[PDB]
RNA sequence: CCCGAAAACAGGCGGCCACCGAGGGCCCGGGAAGAAGACCC
RNA sequence: GGGAGUAGCAGCAUAGCCGGGUGAGAAUCCCGGCCGCCGUAGGGGCCAGGGUUCCACGGCAAUGUUCGUCAGCCGUGGGUUAGUCGGUCCUAACCCGACCCGUAACUCGGCGUCGGGGAAAGGGAAACGGGUUUAUAUUCCCGUACCGCGGUGGUAGGUGCGGCAACGCAAGCCCGAGGGGUGACGCCUCGGGGUAGGCGGACCGGUCCACAAGGCCGGCUAAGCGUAUAAGCCCGGGGAGUGCCGUAAUGGCGAGAACCGGGUGAAAGCGCGAAUGGCCUCCCGUAAGGGGGGUUCCGCCGAUCCCUGGGGCCCGUGAAAAGCCCCUCGGGAACGAUCCACCGCGACCGUACCGAGAACCGACACUGGUGCCCCUGGGUGAGAAGCCUAAGGCGUGUCGGGGGAAACCCAGCCGAGGGAACUCGGCAAAUUGGCCCCGUAACUUCGGGAGAAGGGGUGCCUGCGGGUGUGUAACCCGCAGGUCGCAGUGACUAGGGGGGCCCGACUGUUUAGUAAAAACACAGGUCCCAGCUAGCCCGAAAGGGUUUGUACUGGGGCCGACGCCUGCCCAGUGCCGGUAUGUGAAGCCCGGGUACAACCGGGUGAAGCACCGGUAAACGGCGGGGGUAACUAUAACCCUCUUAAGGUAGCGAAAUUCCUUGUCGGUUAAAUGCCGACCUGCAUGAAUGGCGUAACGAGGUCCCCACUGUCCCCGGCUGGGGCCCGGCGAAACCUCUGC
RNA sequence: GGCAGGGUGAAGUCCCUCAACAGAGGGAUGGAGGCCCGCUAGGGGUGCUGGCGUGCAAUUCGCUCCCGUGACCCCGGGCUAG
RNA sequence: CUAGUACCGUGAGGGAAAGCUGAAAAGCACCCCGGGAGGGGGGUGAAAAGAGCCUGAAACCAGGCGGCGAUAGGAGGGUGCG
RNA sequence: GCCCCGGCGAGGCGCAGGCAGCCGUCGAACCGGGGAUGCCCGAAUGGGACCUCCCGCGGCUUGCCGCACUCCCAGUCGGG
C-alpha cells in the first residue's frame, strides 16, 4: 500500500521540519559548576514574544554581564533584580533548590535530575504544587493531576507561567487557523482517513464507514495505529 | 494544459551544465556531481557494466 | 529598467538634462538617526548619513562636546550624580 | 397541363450554299438572362 | 504512381492608391503625397535564454506559404576599450570536506567538532553632462568632480576656547581590549512639506488659415561644492483645575500645562558649475564655410515619485553578518592629524544585438507559453474603463485580382399581427441599465435582507445665488426663466425582477486534456495515548523526526457554523484490567536406556490461551408471536414464552417507496409535474448524527410579471468564404473494377 | 516584486436642545471586514454542448460568465525520488 | 568514406546515410543565342565514358509507330476461326 | 614541428590531383635508436570553484623553490 502521513513525518522533512531558525534560543539554566554555592544576581533588560514557546521570555543581565532568557513569571517587571541558589529569597521569580520552598508553594520550570535545566511546567498559563518534603524526595501536583517525586535538589522557580487565558477566545477563520499554524509548521489542513482510498489508510473504501473496531492494540505494528490506541473506555462519561 | 503551453518554461535555469572533467552538459548545477563521470561525488569514474556508454566510446563490443 | 533598479531600495529621480532627455537616477536610502541605549530617545547633536557622507566630515562635527554622547542629557546627569554620590566615603 | 428528334423507321416542310466559300464563332456596347458555360438586345 | 494541378494559402489587427526611380525583369524594393491601424500597448527600457542573428559592400542556385532587384538567407571584410556600472567581499535557508560511528564493504548512511562554500533584484567605498563611429560608450575625447592607498609641506592639538544649559567649535600620533549606535526590517489607514508632469494668460520669433478672428512649434540647464527650515525630540524661564491648550482623528498637563525665548534637525530650493554648451530662427558665392539675433515673465492643478510624522491588527511578532561612526580603558614615543595645498598608483572577467503575432521553448518566420518584468501626453469621464486623438511605431498579425456571380456555410442588423403555442428544459436572443429625489415587504443569528420591490426627473441657451479660498484664480453644491427634437446616462459606458422547494452553513479547493458538484477543507463539538531515557514515527545499524519543544503541550480518530436535542442493549466481535487453578516451547531436574550418546516417560515452566469483570460520541443491533372492550373497522390496555434488548423524541410515497401516475387538496381548458397533508416506513431515525435555520450558491427543481424570430412562417440586407482568373502546391486513402 | 477607480460605514471618540421624579429627541467625527461593483493589471474556466477539429494549436479562438487586500498572484535561491 | 561522426533527448542514454571517369586531364580552344542555370555549332579520345562521370534492369512519364476506337455488359481469361 | 648517432641515396613540403614559393650534395624527406620543448582541467595535491577559470603565504634572487590528506623512519632538520 502507501504510506502515512505519521510514516512520513519520521524521516524528517520540510513538510514536517520545525522551523527553529525563526525562535529565540533556547530557555536552560545556569549550570551548577559555576553555582556551586555561589548565588548569583540578575536584573531584567526587557521582555519579548517568542514564536516557539507558547509563552512570553525575559532577558536579564547577570553578574558578568552575560545575557540569558528565561521563561517569564506574571507580574515581572523590567528592571527588577532575580536571584538564583541556595540562599535566594522566596519571591516571584527565584530559582531555589526544592529544598528549601515550603509546602504550599505555586512552582514552575522543574527539573527531572538535578542540572538538566528545565522539563516540566514551561507552557504558558501553568503552575505546580509542592504537596509533601522529606529527605528522600519532594511530592509535587503537576497540572495533569500527576503526583510526582523529585530530589530536593533539583531546581525549580517560584510563581506562574505567564500567557494564560489563550482559548477564551475562539479561533473564528480558516484563515487565522492557517497563520496560526504556518508559525509553527503544522500539518494543516488535516484529512479524514474514512475518506481516503483503501491504499492510503487502514480506513478507506467507497462506502465511508470504519468496517471495524477502532479500538487497536498496543502491540499492533506501524501502519496499522489508527483510530483509539489501546483505550481502556469509550464514549463520553 | 500539460503539453505545448508548459514547454515555454524552459528559460530557468539549467539542470546540467559542462562538466570539467568529463567534457560533455550532464554536470548537476545545483546538487554539484556530474551524472557521467561522477566528478564531485567520487574520485573514480563512474562505470557500470549494464551501460553502453564507454564500450561505445572506445568502440568495444559489447 | 534593470532588475537591480526594479529593486525598491533605490529611490529613483526624475531629472531633466541640459540637453533635454529626462533621466532617471538612482540614489541608496539614508540611515536612520542614532537612538540612546536606555530610553531609546533620538538623540541631537548627531547627523545622519551614510559611510561616504560622515567621512567627510571631521570628529567634532559627528558628535557633541559633552561626557556620554551616547546617552541623553537626562541620562547622562542621572549617572554623573550617581558616581559623585557614590564617592562620598 | 409539363418534358420531349438519340423516337437506331435516329422524323416532315420551305429556303440558301457547295457537289473561292453559305453560314457560324471570338471581339465591341449592354440586360429582361446568368456559379463557369449557356440565353437575349 | 492514382488521389490532383485538387485541398489549403479567409475567420482572432479586412489596406492600400497616385506620381517618380532602380533594374533584364517590379501588385510585393526605394523617395514624396493622400488614406489608414496601435495608442496603461503592436510605443519606450531591460533580465533570463539565444550566440554573432550586429555593421557596410556585393548577390539571388536554394530558404521566405506567392513575387522579389528585398531580407534574421548567401559571400567578402569589420565590430564589444571602465579606480567609480556589475562580479570578487558578508552572511540567510542550505551544501561539501577531514576526523568520528555504522556498514561484509562502498562512489552508501549519519550526529557532534574543526574548516570551507552559498545571493549579477538581500547587505554592501567612490562621476555627471556634452560630443565622437558604418557598428562601442556613465568605458573613447573635451569640461567639471569624487574614493582608497602611499607620500611632500604647513596647521589645529600635545601645552586651546565660547555658552546657565540644550549645544558650537579644525580640537594630537601608534598598537590592543571593552561597550553603544548604525547596518536592521510585517500588514492596514491618515495628515503635512515638496517634485516630475500638465493647464491658463502676456511677450518674442517662425508657420497654417479668402481678410479678420484664430490655431500649432520653440522659449533649456546634470553630478559635485557651499547655504535652512518643517515635523519630531530637547534646554532654560514660567507656575495652572467649576479648568485651560491643541488634532484630519486619537489626545496633553504639579510624574509640571498655558505663555516667553532658544538648540538640533529631511526631502527640496537658491548660488557657482555655465553659455559663442543645447534648441529656434535670419542673411551672400555653396566645397570647405562666413556673419547676426532670441533663449523673457506671472498664475493654477498635481502624483502610484521623494521626505517626514501620527494612529490601528496579531493564540500570527515580520533575518543575520561583514563593514562604518562614537566613547572609555591599558600600554608606548615626543611629536603631530578625521584641517589646508600638491604629487603618485588603481590588477582580473563582462560590455555587440533580440528581448518576442520572425532573434527565447514549443519539430515551423506556430493566434500558445516565458515577460506585463519596469514605465507612459490631450478630451469626455468616478476612473490605468470604453470611444476619439498627439508623440513614437507600423501598412510583414507576408498570396493577390474579379463579381448585382447564384445555392449553401461562418460572424452580424432589421422584421407586420400574435407573444413560449417551440423545446427534455425559455437553450439562444431579447428586456433592464449611469446619476439625483421619493418610497421600501416577509423573515432575521438584529449584523442583514436592500441597489428589495416600485415611481418621477436629466439636453442647449440667458441669467441668479452658495462653500473653502485674498482672489471676477481653481474645484464643487443649488435656483429661475426661454427654447428644439420621435427620442436629452441621445453615441460609448451601462443590473431583467419576484415567489416556493431539495442540498450544502458561509469565503475557499478539486478529476492538467469529456465530471466544479450535493464531493474535499473550514471554524467548532467530542473521544483516545502520553510526566520526557515519555507517547507516535524513520532506519540494516549508527543515529534521527515531533524537539531552540514539556499536558493552555505533542501525537491519533469521528462529526462538521449556529439553535433545540442526542433514547434502549456489554450476549457476540474487538480493546482494557485482574486472577487461584489448568494448558503451555526451550532450558533445568528426576527416572529408564546407551561401557558414552542418540532415544523413551514424568515434573517445573513466562508470555499467550482459558476464566472473571469494565467499555457503545468502540464495530454494530433495536425482533417474534399466539388473543382482543358495546353492533360495521380499532388491537389504542394488559400477561406471556422466544432472545443482550426490542426503535424513544422527531421526521416520512422521501436524492430513501417495489405495487406507484399511492389517496385527498391547491396550481391548468386539459398535470406520469411542483407544492401541502394522510401513514399501508418492500428497505427512516438520533455525533456512519436527528430535526430546523437568517445570510450565501456560474449547484438542482416549480410558478408569476415583463420581454422577445424560440415558434405560427418565414423574409430582406451587411462583411468573410464558397464560384472564375494568375501563382505555389500536399495528405488521408487505393486487390482489380464499378447500372 | 505586484494588485485603476468607486461604494457601505463596526468598534473607539464626542456635540446640541428641552429638561428633570423620570426621560425624550436630534447631529457629527472615525475607517474595520477571509464585505460589495468593477474585461485596472492579474488569475480562473460556467454555458453556447458555438468556431476549429489531416487545426494557428498533440487542448487553441470568440462571445457569455467567476475571483479580484487575500486560505491572493508571481519571481530568484534551496529541500523531499519510485 | 572528415563514424561512435552528423543528428535526437534536461539527463541516465539512443544512433544514421554515404565505394568505382579515363591508358593518359588529353576536364571541351573558338563562334551564335540567351539577364543567367544553359542551349546550338564545332573539337579531345579506341569508346563521351562529360565530373549530375563503369555497366545502366523494372516500376513510372512523354512522344512516334501499329491495331482498335462515341447503340453499348462482365474477375479482364479459355477453345475455334476470320 | 627542434637536436644528435646510424641506414638509404635525390628528391621533398599529411588524408589532398591547387596557387605562390621554400628546404635539400655541409647528404634532406623517409626508416631504427636516443634527447629537448611539452598551455588549462583532470588522482589534481598551497587555497577556492554556478561554468577547464580565480585568490594566496614563506625563502631566494622581476623571475625560481617550497607550502594537500592518511601513514612509516625520525624530530622540530630531513628521507620515504
Ligand atoms: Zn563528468
Ligand atoms: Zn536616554
Ligand atoms: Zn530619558
Amino acid at each position: 500500500g502507501k504510506s502515512l502521513i505519521q510514516q512520513r513525518r519520521g524521516k524528517g522533512t520540510t513538510t514536517f521540519r520545525a522551523p527553529s531558525h525563526r525562535y529565540r534560543g533556547a530557555v536552560r539554566y545556569v549550570p551548577l559548576n559555576l553555582v556551586q554555592e555561589r548565588t548569583l544576581r540578575g536584573v531584567v533588560e526587557e521582555i519579548l514574544h517568542d514564536p516557539g514557546r507558547t509563552a512570553p521570555v525575559a532577558r536579564v543581565k547577570f553578574e558578568d554581564g552575560t545575557k540569558k532568557l528565561i521563561i517569564a513569571p506574571e507580574g515581572v517587571l523590567v528592571g527588577q533584580e532575580i536571584y538564583i541558589g541556595p540562599e535566594a529569597p522566596i519571591a516571584i521569580g527565584n530559582t531555589l533548590p526544592l529544598a528549601k520552598i515550603p509546602e504550599g508553594t505555586y512552582v514552575y520550570d522543574i527539573e527531572g535530575v538535578p542540572g538538566d535545566g528545565g522539563k516540566y511546567v514551561r507552557a504558558g498559563g501553568t503552575y505546580a504544587l509542592v504537596v509533601s518534603r522529606e529527605k528522600d524526595k519532594v511530592i509535587v501536583q503537576l497540572p495533569s493531576g500527576e503526583l510526582k517525586a523529585f530530589n530536593p535538589m533539583c531546581r525549580a522557580t517560584i510563581g506562574v507561567v505567564a500567557g494564560g487565558g489563550r482559548l477564551e477566545k475562539p479561533i473564528v477563520k480558516a484563515g487565522k487557523a492557517y497563520y496560526i499554524a504556518k508559525a509553527r509548521n503544522r500539518f494543516w489542513p488535516k484529512p479524514r482517513g474514512v475518506k481516503m482510498n483503501a491504499v492510503n489508510h487502514p480506513h478507506g473504501g467507497k462506502e465511508h464507514h470504519i468496517g471495524r473496531p477502532s479500538t487497536v492494540s498496543r502491540r499492533a505494528p506501524p501502519g496499522r495505529k489508527v483510530g483509539h490506541i489501546a483505550a481502556r473506555r469509550t464514549g463520553r462519561r | 494544459g500539460a503539453g505545448t503551453a508548459p514547454k515555454g518554461k524552459r528559460n530557468r535555469t539549467p539542470t546540467h551544465i559542462r562538466c570539467r572533467r568529463c567534457g560533455r552538459r550532464a554536470f548537476n548545477v545545483k546538487k554539484g556531481y556530474c551524472a557521467a563521470c561522477g566528478f564531485g561525488r567520487s574520485r573514480r569514474m563512474r562505470k557500470y557494466s549494464w551501460s553502453h556508454k564507454w564500450r561505445k566510446k572506445r568502440n568495444l563490443s559489447y | 529598467m534593470k532588475p537591480m533598479y526594479r529593486s525598491r531600495s533605490w529611490r529613483r529621480k526624475y531629472v531633466r538634462t541640459p540637453g533635454g532627455r529626462t533621466v532617471i537616477h538612482f540614489e541608496r536610502r539614508k540611515p536612520k538617526v542614532a537612538h540612546c541605549a536606555m530610553c531609546g530617545r533620538p538623540l541631537n547633536g548627531v547627523p545622519r548619513g551614510r559611510p561616504s557622507e560622515l567621512r567627510k566630515l571631521p570628529k567634532t562635527k559627528k558628535r557633541p562636546e559633552r561626557p556620554y554622547p551616547n546617552l541623553c542629557p537626562s541620562c547622562m546627569r542621572k549617572v554623573m550624580k550617581a558616581q559623585v554620590r557614590a564617592s562620598i566615603t
